[PDB]
């Protein structure tokens, strides 16, 4: 097996920690959802190729501009996350997260991931967002942002139901192998 | 880690660690508070373990088996003895607070009601100054350590055999040299996340809510000072590239 490294980036409320936890355990924890994620090395076989994929979170490093880049050396694939229940997290993608990743990870494929897709048809979410003249992120809005920033691709998932989670990490592995 | 502490922190949560008859005696809010305190101690036990792999398995093994040029092992593992001293002491304090809280006749049933004071002590005074000085040095030497590792692995056959040998066991799967260095650098930014969630469930006692609020403030001040004190060292960097930073 070949070793590859994945780093997930995005705002504090984007769901990146939950996404790594659910994938690494293959389950949404029923008793306790951990606050933090240390690291993990997933055994993944995609399109006949065996890879050891090391997983890293940047949660907690958002306000520390000199500590945060230390997570980037030798990254093979970036997952750039936003939350579908937060159009504000999508807005910070092109002029905050994107130039940073392009500087420290030149030529590394970026996959733009819309997390919490289960909240797109949640009445409580739609009511809270309507108070700030907002609505859940539309699938075309996610695709257009991914197109704009030069992302390798656009994907959606729900850590809560696990839908789309395996497909995100299998595609990230394929991107890391190119 | 030692077997006694590994077994005490084997369960996925505090609610699964204690006996069910003991869990049933507490309110939901106390269980939520204890689950996060348990996660803080469990991750501190693993962080000390990462430091022992670095000092004992890698560093000492290279000194005792390989013929590396002087100053090469220090370059691969900067400040590891100092970091091990800070965290082993902090872990000792957390584990003694848990031990004093155990019910008589039990080695697993406890409730920690007063964490805030311990966190204020760790993140203030000389221990905070030592943590700030050590992480500012470690994090400024992080990129150099990774590049030195990659150079040695690519060009030294005996170094490559040593690494492949000691990292072959499945219990070392997440703990190769580069993975340990990033695990240590990332440890300090996990503290505010853990402290904020403990604070969310510690409103029942006003003195505890105030103590955790003070501790959260101190950890953030330490992180800001460390972040402002970092500048990556690079082997063979010329003075002109440094003063034109
Ligand atoms: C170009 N030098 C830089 O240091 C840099 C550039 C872009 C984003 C970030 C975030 C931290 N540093 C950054
Ligand atoms: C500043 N650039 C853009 O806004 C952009 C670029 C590429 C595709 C789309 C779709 C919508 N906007 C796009
Ligand atoms: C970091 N501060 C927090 O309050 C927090 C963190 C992670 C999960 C939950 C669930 C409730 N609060 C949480």
């Amino acid at each position: 097996a070949i070793r590859k490294k994945l780093v997930i980036v995005g705002d504090g409320a984007c769901g990146k920690t939950c996404l790594l936890i659910v994938f690494s355990k293959d389950q949404f924890p029923e008793v306790y959802v951990p606050t933090v994620f240390e690291n993990y090395v997933a055994d993944i076989e995609v399109d006949g190729k065996q890879v050891e994929l090391a997983l890293w979170d940047t949660a907690g490093q958002e306000d520390y501009d000199r500590l945060r880049p230390l997570s980037y050396p030798d990254t093979d694939v970036i997952l750039m996350c936003f939350s579908i229940d937060s159009p504000d997290s999508l807005e910070n993608i092109p002029e905050k997260w994107t130039p940073e990743v392009k500087h420290f990870c030149p030529n590394v494929p970026i996959i733009l991931v819309g997390n919490k897709k289960d909240l797109r048809n949640d009445e409580h979410t739609r009511r809270e967002l309507a108070k700030m003249k907002q609505e859940p992120v539309k699938p075309e809005e996610g695709r257009d942002m991914a197109n704009r920033i030069g992302a390798f691709g656009y994907m959606e998932c729900s850590a809560k139901t696990k839908d789309g989670v395996r497909e995100v990490f299998e595609m990230a592995t394929r991107a890391a192998l190119q | 880690s030692m077997e006694m502490d590994e077994k005490d922190f084997a369960a996925d949560s505090w609610s699964l660690a204690v006996d069910s008859s003991f869990l049933q005696q507490h309110k939901k809010e106390v269980m939520k508070q204890q689950d996060v305190i348990y996660e803080l101690i469990q991750t501190e036990l693993h962080h000390v373990r990462t430091l022992k792999i670095m000092t004992r398995l890698f560093r000492t093994g290279m000194l005792e088996e390989l013929h590396l040029e002087p100053g090469v092992v220090q370059g691969l593992f900067p400040c590891v003895d100092e970091l091990s001293d800070i965290h082993t002491r902090f872990l000792s304090q957390l584990l003694e607070r848990r031990r004093q809280a155990l019910c008589p006749g039990s080695t697993r049933n406890f409730v920690i009601h007063r964490l805030g004071d311990l966190l204020i002590s760790q993140f203030s005074g000389p221990s905070a100054e030592q943590m700030c000085k050590t992480y500012s040095e470690f994090c400024s030497r992080h990129s150099k350590a990774l590049k030195l590792y990659k150079e040695l692995y690519a060009r030294d056959k005996r170094f490559q055999q040593f690494i492949r040998k000691v990292t072959r066991p499945a219990v070392l799967k997440r703990h190769g040299v580069q993975e340990c260095i990033l695990l240590v650098t990332q440890r300090i930014t996990k503290y505010p996340l853990l402290i904020s969630r403990i604070l969310q469930h510690s409103h029942g006692i006003e003195e505890e809510r105030q103590d955790l609020t003070t501790a959260l403030g101190l950890v953030k001040e330490l992180l800001s000072n460390v972040d402002e004190g970092i500048y990556q060292l690079e082997k063979g960097a010329r003075l002109q590239e440094i003063y034109n930073r």
